[PDB]
């Protein structure tokens, strides 16, 4: 499976799922300074949507 | 039966013809109509999101990705063909449209009298739009259609009112839902008691009702809510928010709405333009926060038909998302789609010309709302 | 001098040193900005105020004092400074 | 000036007792480092 | 010295009543409008063109519903825009139309029914 697809260039995850680990637990807004706390409500951005492009459309069509 | 499920719109097919007419206290120049656009971006409250004829809803529903059929009558003249060609171009089914070759479309014969020193008119012959008979109903449409939609304009015609309740009987027999979009015409604003008696029978037959904030307050008590909005505490505000002197978005309690509630009613929607959509179900109630921006395009903004786009957006999601009736979170997300449709509809001169497509509405919804509210 | 002006503000302009109940961020801002712009905090007040920027540290500090959270929330609304001579009504 | 950016997603690990608390010119709390501190990111 | 920019006259309910009671020879077209109604902007331009075509062969007048709301309701106005075509022959009944009808449709009513 893996490490054979990676050797040949066949489609495969960039990171091996078996050798993949979580990131434990991080600061939960009570052990954090004010400037590093997540806002309670999501903030409108105007950058909140992914930019459409040719690459996204062709990759999906090739995926089907 | 193909998908999406069919919807039927019942009433008169007209070009423009805003039915809801009241008195505004801020008139522009009587001749210079170039000033009149200033009333489009500072509108009367009853005209913030005006409704129109049922043919507007059918056209708007199709552009939003649904399928619709119009049930009504037109004359056999040239203007009747133009109205039918308008709906065929918009891919609205017209098998339910009947022709009256002996009548002139949108023409009413009336006689002028001078009773008690004042000029009045009385109807001599109703137009073909208000003369559809029960024997002329297309039962194939009423069998297939899942939502039956009509306005209160049909209650001003003795012929249509009798025909309306036969159409409702057939639709309920076939499992269709009844959508009452009030849109009170000019005569029905005269007095609360006469209007409530006139609409009570059709109100009780409806499963879904859409009314404006002005219509709802008029039907319950117009002066009580006007006094409520004008109240200002004498010494200090009851809370910090009351200090900001913001616009009033009062959410009516289900006990205030109780005189208008009945057993068969599944969803009541009260629209404050596109700014607020108050929704009421037997189990829950709430409000969807919306917005409007006609000042973004001051020279093409026109609010006419935006009420029809909101109603069409509601019916588009009700047919495809039946869980809106029972899930509050799902209902709020789907109603934001209707808000977006109303917003786009206000950016173009002309109701039909400006009705938005589904992808444009979906794009605006994702641009306006944060991703967690989609 | 800075004795008559203070008296003048009290009598003529109604000045009083009313208590300012500050958040930890506001308390840190006033204690740290007295030292410089970008410098190692040295004063014990600013160092403690830096620690108090995390509510988790405050909860640990509260438990070590044996009081509850609400009592600590009430101790910040306390009148500072000296007290007036107690009344003697005859 | 030079800004150090995180090369990967992950969790920052260092001894806060080896650095000196400070306030930045943007009003944020931070640490002043006067040694060759070793900071770990577990990706 | 300067020609006026608008041909359609605005009339009160009292003035309109005298015009209807009085003797007329040309067809009388009455427009009900409101400055806040979006479609009335389009209707206003069509009636000005209709006034140019029918110089003295017709009389075009308009009534504001903000000023004559009670009068409009008694005239069976159900919405805006609404047009009344009143024949000079007192026996013939008037024709009431609803919506933004085409200019040619107005001409056919005036020529064939008025």
């Amino acid at each position: 499976g893996f490490e054979l697809d990676k050797k040949l260039g066949r489609p495969h995850p960039f990171i091996d799922p078996t050798k993949k680990k979580q990131i434990e637990t991080t600061l939960t807004s009570d052990e954090s300074w004010w400037n590093w706390r997540k806002p309670e409500k999501e903030q409108w951005s105007r950058w909140q949507r992914r930019r459409p492009d040719v690459e996204t459309v062709f990759l999906k069509a090739m995926a089907e | 039966y193909d998908d999406p499920p069919l919807v039927c719109c019942f009433g008169a097919v007209q070009k423009e013809f805003v039915p809801v007419v009241r008195v505004h206290d801020n008139p522009m120049h009587p001749d210079i109509y170039s000033q009149w656009k200033m009333l489009q971006w500072d509108p009367p409250e009853f005209g913030r999101a005006p409704g129109g004829p049922p043919s507007n809803v059918a056209i708007s529903h199709v552009r939003l990705g649904g399928r619709a059929a119009f049930m009504g009558k037109v004359g056999g003249d040239d203007y009747g063909e133009e109205l039918v060609l308008m709906m065929n171009k918009e891919r609205v089914q017209t098998r339910g449209v009947k022709f009256d070759e002996g009548a002139s479309t949108a023409c009413t014969r009336v006689k002028i009298k001078f009773e008690d020193g004042k000029m009045k008119a009385e109807t001599v012959k109703e137009p073909p739009e208000d003369s559809l008979l029960a024997s002329e109903l297309n039962l194939a449409v009423l069998k297939e259609a899942r939502i039956f939609h009509f306005n209160s304009e049909v209650l001003t015609s003795p012929t249509m009112e009798s025909t309306l309740f036969k159409a409702i009987q057939w639709s309920k027999k076939f499992g269709g839902l009844i959508f009452f979009d009030l849109n009170l015409p000019l005569p029905l604003w005269r007095s609360r008691n006469e209007t409530r008696k006139l609409i009570k029978k059709s109100w009780d037959e409806a499963n879904i009702i859409e009314v404006s904030q002005q219509e709802l307050e008029f039907l319950l008590d117009e002066e009580y809510y006007e006094r409520r909005r004008n109240y200002t505490p004498q010494y200090f505000a009851e809370d910090f928010e009351q200090t900001k002197n913001r616009r009033d978005y009062y959410h009516y309690t289900p006990e205030e709405i109780k005189p208008l509630w009945h057993d068969d009613l599944k969803l009541l929607v009260v629209t404050d333009g596109t700014l607020r959509l108050h929704y009421y179900t037997p189990k829950f109630d709430g409000v969807v926060v919306g917005t409007e921006d006609v000042l973004i395009t001051p020279f093409t903004c026109d609010r006419t038909g935006s009420g029809d786009a909101v109603v069409a957006g509601i019916m588009r999601k009700l047919t495809t998302c039946p869980e809106m009736f029972e899930d509050q979170d799902v209902l709020e997300r789907q109603l934001r789609f209707a808000v977006a449709a109303g917003i786009i509809s206000q950016w173009t001169i002309g109701a039909v010309r400006g009705f938005p497509t589904e992808s444009a509405t979906q794009n605006l919804k994702e641009q306006v709302y944060v991703p967690s509210m989609w | 001098t800075e004795d008559e002006a203070r008296r003048r503000n009290w009598i003529e302009r109604g000045w009083a040193p009313w208590e300012e109940i500050l958040t930890p961020e506001a308390d840190f801002a006033r204690k740290s900005l007295n030292e410089g712009e970008e410098v190692p905090l040295q004063s014990p007040e600013a160092i403690e105020a830096f620690k108090m920027l995390r509510p988790s540290y405050r909860k640990k500090k509260i438990k070590e004092m044996g009081i509850t959270e609400d009592e600590w929330y009430a101790k910040q609304f306390e009148i500072r400074g000296d007290k007036p001579p107690p009344l003697d009504t005859s | 000036a030079e800004h150090v950016r995180a090369p990967y997603n992950g969790k920052i690990k260092f001894n806060e007792d080896l650095v000196h608390p400070t306030r930045t010119r943007h009003g944020h709390p931070a640490f002043l480092c006067y040694i060759d501190l070793s900071v770990i990111i577990e990706s | 010295f300067v020609r006026e920019d608008y041909l359609v006259r605005k009339l009160s309910a009292q003035e309109l009543q005298d015009l209807v009671k009085g003797e007329r020879k040309v067809p009388l077209i009455v427009d009900f409008y409101a400055t806040w109604c979006g479609p009335c902007i389009l209707m206003a331009q069509e009636l000005e063109m209709l006034a140019v075509e029918y110089e003295s062969n017709a009389m075009i007048v308009k009534v504001d519903t903000d000023d004559e709301y009670e009068f409009a309701r008694d005239m069976q106005v159900r919405g805006l825009p609404t047009l009344f075509f009143i024949s000079p022959d007192p026996s013939k009944d008037a024709i009431r139309t609803e919506g933004l009808i085409p200019l040619q449709m107005m001409r056919d009513i005036i020529d064939n029914d008025m």
